[PDB]
């Protein structure tokens, strides 16, 4: 549920400081969580209500979804790899997380 | 129906469900109807295969046959051409003489 | 580099009462400071155990090793005076571990290593 | 059978903290069972009893099964992956799980 | 004969706890008994009881055959891999089972 | 946001000395920035306000946006490289930031 | 000639519990036995009479032989094989057992 | 990783009956536990012998290391104070084991390490 | 000449004990003689004997030797690699026995 | 000459059990004796008046000579490859004892 519990357990990490809690949760969680998005190619709600106030505003664009578990721990895998390395060094393009997001992928072709 | 004529097949280097198999028809369908480029992202590929429909369709085989089933009947494939000597007045007289009189 | 996932054992750190009894000796109380996760390196190899302990007293020691995160280090001050307890999988006996130092690295300020000593339980 | 005993056994790993035992039970297998069921592209119930109720509500799509060993097994075997590292990294398709799961696919084609 | 005995010896394990041997027992060795039976394409029947009495009720399908040696020896290999490593590597497709349950196998072609 | 916070978090270095600070937050800080913005072929403004004073001036080319989360953990591991090696060496081109900047880019064409 | 001693000294392991001397000649060699009669596309009957018997009962195909040598030897490095390795691996086809087992092959063909 | 079929090799554990006898002394009788398998790692290489014991006594010791599946350390309690028995092939002459203590690993919890001495036989 | 001395003094064993001599004078032997007896495409006798009485009652072939010492010590060879590695890992076609068998080798063609 | 001495010192061992001397001296060396004899094409015998005792008997065959030191030294070498490793590996064909013995080669052709 993406809860702080969830990211504790996840990184074996207690974000105690409220200085390294900030930072994790506000600036480390929100670009995994819009990278993910940006790749589907859909806009993605925590809970139904988000998504039905999105949609009465009209914001929300077509084919959108509640999370999953497995685009949450896709993220949740992100987060991690963010959080180990913090430099540039270049990697593959296509990693793990990108197998567990394929399948809600849309609008794929050429 | 068999799909033996077709030439252009596209690959991708993952595992889709059916959806995202009419999905990626439908786009290159509307990709070519409008006049646009394909541009393959990612791990997307295509790949043309050596194919030929003459051979598929068995041309001279099917040549063959016609002139083995004339040649069957006791009527010559190039009686007057029929199927596929200068005046056209001896035509006439061979065909007759070849296979009107028994 | 921290690599988390391998931190799969979860520890029990604690410290001593202050203050001493009536004839000075260290309180034999132990209170509590809380959880945290680690990744433990034994000593493989043959004599990696010692045997006796002076006055000819048999004994049984084995000391390892405990890498930790660095914000357990910050939180509380682990030292030479505290122990430190785990339990292995599916078992009802808990190792009693003595932390002996402490050994920070400056190299990259994510590790910090606990060298115990697991051999002879402490009270 | 996904029970706490099982799981417990597969990762080696007695779980009795709360919070633990939360995150692996409530994120981390129901991940496994997505993926797994996305990728037979298929529905998996637990039991029949559930598969009955399913197909009366008529949420139930075409070829559902109820789960047999195989399958648990190589949602396990997700989970354990889960479970061991936590970062994105260039790992290959087509793992271990895929070789078990794959008899049980249905809809493959071209 | 795929009792408890050959089942211990084969592991050099002594399943005295009831949780692991019931996990051992009863989710571990069903795996990969129906994943030997989903290759050979046929079902297979411990004793020619079993086997009589489902070709009785017309629940066996054709080839059916009563377990020899190899093919229980491969279920074996199965499950002492299955033992072993816990998570999703990745490995090759063609085992060392395989190679022991192929000549029994049944309906190959294209 | 490219706070003091933020940058100490990341490098895991606290900068109590001012001239340490000054170069971090003077010199390196905003290379990153000029050369994310650079790659990204558009002008990107931190906050809203400023974006709307850009526009006003009349210097906001075409397609400006408000710096997204992404873009500022891109940025992030620019800065970190910059602050690891400190010599030019052969590292190649498209490195770990460029994945997560790519589908921000906007005049991609040939 | 498969006998308790030559099993015993072969495998350089004597057997003295009843359990593991069950398991090794009941359920480890006749696997060995049958896969290496597979393998000859022919039936193998240890001794002359039996032979005879199986003949007069019928059950006796094209081309039985009595075991020479060799297959016994074959036999034993299957077995040896079993006994060493206890995991499905990626081992490849055509073993040192084949080289010995092949000239007795019989209906060789395509 | 525990890798199965190279614990070729059936020990025998058995500890010592409590109480003492008239001059406290441990009693000389040896009770029964039962049977494990573990994969034994000698030490090979020079110098692995000791000669020389105590008040210039002659001796002949060399230590050995036993890996065991984690289930033995878990159904019984092996310490220093019990022995194992195991037998070579083929042959009369039982080899005596001395336990000196148990490492146990916490990387993965499947295995542990049983170190004993085989030197000089136990009463 | 194959005797016991021979092959005490080429195994570097003694075989004091009845069991173990029996194991490699009576299936370890036989096994690499009538390896390379199928090997060479005819019979092999001991003396010159042996080779008339067999040739009297006619169940000798075409094309009988009695060994050289070549052929002997190629036999030889082969029992000492059977005394030494005791499982089937996989080894190339042809040995260094088959070198010293080969000018022995009769009816070869296509 | 192959005398005692010559293979005493070549092989750097003394053999002073009657077992070892037999051994060597009557299983060894003639085997390479015959391997090189089959190389050649041709006879070859150790003194001149062996080989007129031979032609006188009939049985030297065409193009026969006596021994020169590059035979003997070639035939040295394969005693003390016979020697030294008492298993069947893959060595290659055409070792460094051909490269002596080739040009005493007679029938080459094809």
């Amino acid at each position: 549920a993406l809860t702080l519990a969830m990211v504790q357990r996840h990184l074996q990490a207690d974000l105690i400081e409220d200085d390294e809690r900030s930072y994790v949760m506000e600036q480390l969680l929100p670009a995994a969580r819009e990278s993910a998005e940006m790749f589907l190619n859909r806009n993605i709600y925590s809970t139904s209500e988000e998504l039905a106030a999105a949609v009465a505003a009209g914001t929300a664009g077509q084919y959108p979804l509640v999370t999953p578990r497995a685009v949450e721990q896709a993220i949740l895998l992100m987060l991690g790899d963010f959080y180990r390395d913090r430099e540039a060094t270049g990697k593959p393009v296509s990693t793990s997380a990108h197998n567990l997001l394929y399948p809600y992928r849309v609008k794929v072709g050429v | 129906t068999n799909g033996n004529l077709q030439q252009i097949y596209y690959s991708v280097a993952a595992f889709l469900t059916p959806e995202q198999r009419e999905q990626f028809s439908a786009n290159v369908a509307q990709s070519v109807e409008s006049g646009r480029t394909p541009v393959l992202e990612g791990g997307i590929d295509v790949k043309a295969l050596g194919l030929n429909p003459a051979d598929a369709q068995l041309l001279q085989s099917r040549n063959y046959s016609v002139e083995s089933i004339c040649r069957f009947f006791a009527v010559p494939p190039s009686m007057i051409g029929h199927a596929s000597g200068s005046g056209i007045e001896a035509q006439q007289l061979a065909f007759l003489g070849l296979t009107l009189a028994p | 580099p921290i690599s988390a996932g391998s931190l799969k054992t979860r520890l029990l750190a604690q410290r001593r009462t202050s203050g001493t009894d009536d004839w000075g000796a260290p309180v034999q109380g132990w209170s509590d400071l809380g959880l945290f996760s680690g990744d433990v390196k034994n000593d493989t190899g043959l004599g990696a155990i010692r045997t006796a302990a002076g006055s000819g007293l048999p004994a049984s020691i084995a000391k390892y090793s405990i890498k930790v995160r660095s914000e357990v280090i910050r939180r509380w001050s682990i030292n030479s005076a505290d122990r430190i307890i785990g339990r292995l999988p599916f078992s009802t006996q808990e190792m009693v571990f003595s932390v002996t130092g402490v050994i920070s690295d400056f190299a990259d300020p994510s590790m910090a290593y606990i060298l115990v000593e697991a051999g002879a339980d402490e009270q």
